[PDB]
């Protein structure tokens, strides 16, 4: 997955 | 003598950091006058990241739902927009130490530098090149994204990213400051990948300039080469093919150095078939494609070493 | 994720640039509260650099013999005197941006950020090692004398370094701030050349435990080794020795990790004597030197990528 | 030589 930071 | 990544001085972008704050989530803002620009997931929960509507969200929350702070001055939001990927928050005083500005689509191959932030305040800075598959190495930790890219040119700050996100790979996208995401990428907690690489070949050969700027010229050849002959060669190494309007770009470098484009090329076709064998150019024991042209005028001189 | 040479902001440092002129010279010096700091050489000629006494040169000024400017201001300079290598020019206006501050004499291997400035006008900022032999690698060009390198911890802002100097191989020499030369280095244009430099190990280290912080532990083995037996390999790789101290330094960073610190040695000697096998370690082809581990624990996170 | 920027 793509993390949000 | 020297060459390094080289940062833009980050004061003026630094006067434009702020922290705000939705429920239980917190991330830096840039303040421009009386807006204040963050990633719109300021409004996301761990839960909602994985299938989230931001228009469905938003209508959800009010003015006094967003918090805006700056040192320790917590600043009113009077209101709110969603553009793209971004949230526009009007806010009741005006940043008065707004620099002058403007927002730009940075290009595949172009570079800014990165003021890493965590709770509205600068940690750090670093040079990154956008990659032709629209990801930049960057550096960043949980509490990172609103965290922003940029030139300055003359007294003017070209503000060009905003960070939203890490990709599994471990690199970074984001977003222009309208909000349009770098590449095809998605501000949502769902499976998303960098596609391939490819090395910056304008800037492998803007650095070989450099490298004889400042008067080392080990690696050239008596060869020359058509642009043709250097694609196939291109292709082969994962280079991105040149073109006519990059040997245009390399000619005031072609000029200050007497050495010919396509004769360069031929230097760099050999480069690539034979390694370095054990030697260093610039310092790298491996060839730079991190530096535009535009990065090699501003920091080499105007007098070629011999 | 991510990891890279990351300078500190530098919109601190940046508000305490101004231009220092006497007679045809022109360079950069630093104003904090009433006093600017520049390098003494402000006072030479082209001519008086091969065999200067600075001492008979400075006799022979006054305090209108010095042009002082921030911004557009013209400040009055109001008392002089030489401080080793450099000028203190009292000023007539105390500076409001000067910031809280120390001074500090940086040791070998420690690390600083510089912001690169011409005409007490700030170009760019990088990161770099003072190495060994006391020099730095920078990017410096002609009239960037009085630029400054620094760190900051806190609000404070530790100056450790004036630019005064280029050697023959392209690297850099310069004071701390109170003028006492890093290095045996004198500013004079007469031959000096840089000692042989060593390869800083204990941030070799530091580095390795960055890559595992960052979850990668390709590198590592089953053995280990004693510290004298890590020496000689050491010796003959021109790495610095490894002491008792430096082996305190990384424990937090093998506590992190659980890598026993004389087990990473085992893995660097390993390094050391089967190369690389074409394998990058935090994306280079080398091994890295230019990060403490101070760099590391701020630059990483609390936690371990597994 | 060194060389005084």
């Amino acid at each position: 997955s793509a993390v949000l930071h | 003598s020297g060459f390094r990544k080289m940062a833009f001085p980050s004061g003026k972008v630094e006067g434009c950091m702020v922290q705000v704050t939705c429920g239980t989530t917190t991330l830096n803002g840039l303040w421009l006058d009386d807006t204040v620009y963050c990633p719109r997931h300021v409004i996301c929960t761990a839960e909602d990241m994985l299938n989230p509507n931001y228009e469905d969200l938003l209508i959800r929350k009010s003015n006094h739902s967003f918090l805006v702070q700056a040192g320790n001055v917590q600043l009113r939001v009077i209101g709110h927009s969603m553009q793209n990927c971004l949230l526009r928050l009007k806010v009741d005083t005006s940043n008065p130490k707004t620099p002058k500005y403007k927002f730009v689509r940075i290009q595949p191959g172009q570079t800014f530098s990165v003021l890493a932030c965590y709770n509205g305040s600068p940690s750090g800075v670093y040079q990154c090149a956008m990659r032709p598959n629209h990801t930049i190495k960057g550096s960043f930790l949980n509490g990172s994204c609103g965290s922003v890219g940029f030139n300055i040119d003359y007294d003017c700050v070209s503000f060009c990213y905003m960070h939203h996100m890490e990709l599994p790979t471990g690199v970074h996208a984001g977003t222009d400051l309208e909000g349009k995401f770098y590449g095809p990428f998605v501000d949502i907690q769902t499976a998303q990948a960098a596609g391939t690489d490819t090395t910056i070949t304008l800037n492998v050969l803007a650095w070989l300039y450099a490298a004889v700027i400042n008067g080392d010229r080990w690696f050239l050849n008596r060869f020359t080469t058509t642009l043709n002959d250097f694609n196939l060669v291109a292709m082969k190494y994962n280079y991105e093919p040149l073109t006519q309007d990059h040997v245009d770009i390399l000619g005031p470098l072609s000029a200050q150095t007497g050495i010919a484009v396509l004769d360069m090329c031929a230097a760099l076709k050999e480069l690539l078939q034979n390694g370095m064998n054990g030697r260093t150019i610039l310092g790298s024991t491996i060839l730079e494609d991190e530096f535009t042209p535009f990065d090699v005028v501003r920091q080499c001189s105007g007098v070629t070493f011999q």
